């Protein structure tokens, strides 16, 4: 008898979790009323094909069951290719409501930039730019405690 | 080439070393500067609160 | 040979009491301020018949005195000449009204076409508050006496009652909320950083370094040349700093807060504002520069340079303890040049302190308002024994 | 420009966050259906609603100013 209908912003909520980590968007749902919706669409419109590759292609679902039973999928996979910058675009998130059939045309577009650099030559990748350079951390010491050692 | 920098900000020290400022005699001038400011300051607000009573 | 035919006026001779003139000349403001480019307002004045009328008469003396720099002959075109341009300037902020039946608002400027060019020569005569700066501090000071008398009297609420006050308010917040919010009326907060100006200026005003100076002729008393931090007038070098902000800013708008061109521009805000320093250290920078380039060049123009200040002391017969005449000029290039480049850095900063703190009169201007102050206070002084 | 046949509803979301600050003041929040035909003409066929907060502090961090102060 009330509304409280799909709300399924994309957050930034890592930007990093592990390396060669592939993004699992999920859908949150909160709803009270009694009635029901009928003719989900979920279509991945709005995201970027160069860092981020969906797993059915153009993924186009069409569940349209409320029912504490299942549900078809609303844990996304996006597989990316390889480090550098991601941005987290939209997700298109419509209902063509069997009450009315008009398309709810909802999808959240949100301005989430995000940096993973190489992982292999955040953490880790900082951690391993750090590392790099060996020889600059040694040496110099090195002669020092020589000197040390020939003068003390 | 930056010397003249080196050089003005250089000059700058020295004139504050040569300027003559109130050290005890930072309480005795500064008290009576200020006494000086507050006095002309309190004739400057009663000169400008004349023309407020048409409006009330 | 048609200029032979206008009469001037004349002027007393004789002493006269400082009573009358701290009584009298002080008075008949209240004419111009009956009505009280927003930001653009601070140069002269406010309202666009009024107009200004500040720069405008300096204005004319100053164009007919560069026209006989450019006698008794001379000397009767002097008087006679501002009257010249007295009905030009007085069209002139009208006309531009116009721009940026409308004829029929021109009979309004009647009145306005004298009422500020007979007080222009009177009050030059007496106590010395004469060059406009009078009408500045005037205004000036007004809006910061003023500004605590304006929230008793004030009867717009916006959203929270103001005719009974607001620096007492207890029955209408109390718990109470002492902190509120000073986004409109700050007269609050604004009084404590303002006050903390107040001293800090007072106690830079008063930096100079003293020349030891004798009479050529006597043996006896020392007396000190006084070279001042500033060494400059405020009025030439933050005027010189000012200018160039109003035209800028005037040219800008004919070609800025909001919904205009944001290159350049002072910081606003309360507490800090920062999402790019680029732009704020920058403002600081081009300011200090300015200063000091303006004071700098100011005393090559005005007759204040160590070359100058010589020659004046040798007209009066003044000489140092131990040196010749060609080395007083030396030792004043010890501290005259520096004292300009360096005071104007000084001034420049201290404005730049006074904005950022957010005291009363938006920082800016006060430091005008110090100086002149203080420029009268030495006469004061003296003439108290 | 949602289409719903009669007897049917369709939902529609709305936030705003009140700059100034207010308190027990309710705003019109008033519903107009703006339907037209191919005459070009729009009807109005239009209740209120309310809205209240309690102020305690704003800006990037309040709390910390109001406690400096």
């Amino acid at each position: 008898e009330e509304g409280a209908r799909l709300l399924a912003s994309k957050s930034l909520l890592n930007r990093y979790a592990v390396e060669g980590r592939d993004l699992t968007l999920q859908y949150n749902i909160y709803n009270v009323g009694s009635s029901a919706a009928l003719d989900v669409e979920l279509s991945d419109d709005s995201f970027p094909p160069e860092d981020f590759g969906i797993v059915s292609g153009m993924l186009n679902v069409k569940w349209d069951r409320i029912a504490p039973a299942s549900n078809v999928s609303h844990t996304v996979v996006l597989r990316p290719l390889k480090a550098g910058y991601f941005n987290f675009t939209s997700a298109t998130v419509t209902y063509l409501a069997q009450e009315d059939g008009p398309v709810v045309i909802g999808f959240t577009s949100a301005p989430g930039q995000g940096g993973i650099l190489a992982q292999r030559e955040h953490f880790l990748d900082w951690a391993a730019f750090g590392v790099m350079t060996l020889p600059s951390i040694g040496v110099p010491l090195l002669l020092w405690y020589s000197s040390k050692r020939k003068y003390d | 080439f930056v010397e003249p920098s080196r050089q003005f900000v250089k000059d700058s020290i020295r004139l504050v070393k040569r300027c003559t400022k109130p050290d005890k005699e930072f309480q005795k001038i500064a008290m009576a500067t200020a006494i000086g400011f507050a006095i002309m300051g309190f004739i400057g607000f009663f000169v400008k609160l004349i023309h407020i009573p048409i409006n009330n | 040979p048609f200029c032979v035919i206008l009469p001037e006026i004349q002027k007393p001779e004789r002493k006269i009491q400082f009573k009358e003139k701290v009584l009298w000349t002080a008075i008949t403001l209240f004419i111009f301020l009956v009505c009280c480019y927003w930001m653009r307002v601070i140069l002269a004045s406010n309202r666009g018949l009024m107009a200004l009328g500040i720069s405008p008469i300096v204005t004319s003396g100053l164009i007919m005195q560069l026209l006989a720099g450019a006698t008794p002959k001379d000397r009767a075109l002097f008087n006679g000449a501002q009257k010249l341009f007295g009905m030009t300037i007085t069209i002139g902020q009208s006309i531009v009204y116009v721009m940026t039946v409308c004829l029929l608002i021109t009979i309004q400027l009647f009145v306005a076409g004298l009422i500020v060019l007979l007080l222009d020569e009177l009050l030059q005569k007496g106590y010395g508050l004469g060059s406009g700066i009078s009408l500045f501090i005037a205004t000036n000071i007004c809006e910061t006496i003023v500004w605590k008398a304006f929230s008793p009297t004030t009867v717009n609420t916006g959203r929270g009652m103001e005719f009974e006050g607001a620096i007492i308010a207890l029955f209408h917040l109390l718990a109470l909320r002492e902190a509120f919010y000073r986004q409109n009326l700050p007269n609050l907060m604004n009084l404590i950083a303002t006050i903390f100006v107040f001293a800090v200026v007072i106690y830079f005003q008063g930096f100079r370094v003293d020349l030891p100076i004798k009479s050529a002729r006597y043996r006896g008393q020392y007396n000190t040349y006084p070279i001042k931090l500033f060494y400059t007038s405020n009025i030439p070098i933050i005027l010189q700093s000012a200018l160039v902000s109003n035209l800028y800013v005037i040219s800008q708008m004919l070609s800025p807060v909001g919904g205009l061109c944001h290159y350049l521009s002072p910081p606003e805000s309360f507490g800090s504002v920062l999402e790019d320093p680029v732009h704020a250290v920058v403002y600081i920078v081009f300011m200090l520069g300015s200063c000091a380039f303006f004071s700098k060049t100011w005393i090559e123009v005005s007759g204040s340079s160590a070359k100058d200040v010589a020659k004046q002391l040798k007209e009066q017969q003044m000489v140092m303890r131990g040196h010749r005449e060609t080395s007083m000029v030396h030792e004043l290039n010890r501290y005259i040049p520096t004292a300009a480049a360096f005071g104007g850095l000084c001034i420049g900063a201290l404005s730049v302190l006074a904005d950022f703190l957010g005291a009363i009169g938006s920082g800016t201007g006060i430091l005008l308002a110090v100086t002149i102050i203080y420029q009268y206070f030495e006469i004061f002084v003296k003439e108290q024994s | 420009n949602t289409v719903v046949p009669p007897q049917r509803q369709a939902t529609f979301e709305y936030s705003f966050i009140p700059a100034e600050p207010m308190g027990g003041r309710p705003f019109g929040l008033v519903i107009n259906l703006n339907y037209k035909d191919l005459n070009g003409n729009v009807f109005q066929d239009a209740f209120n609603q309310t809205v209240t907060i309690i102020e305690r502090e704003d800006g990037l961090d309040g709390e910390t100013i109001f406690m400096y102060m």
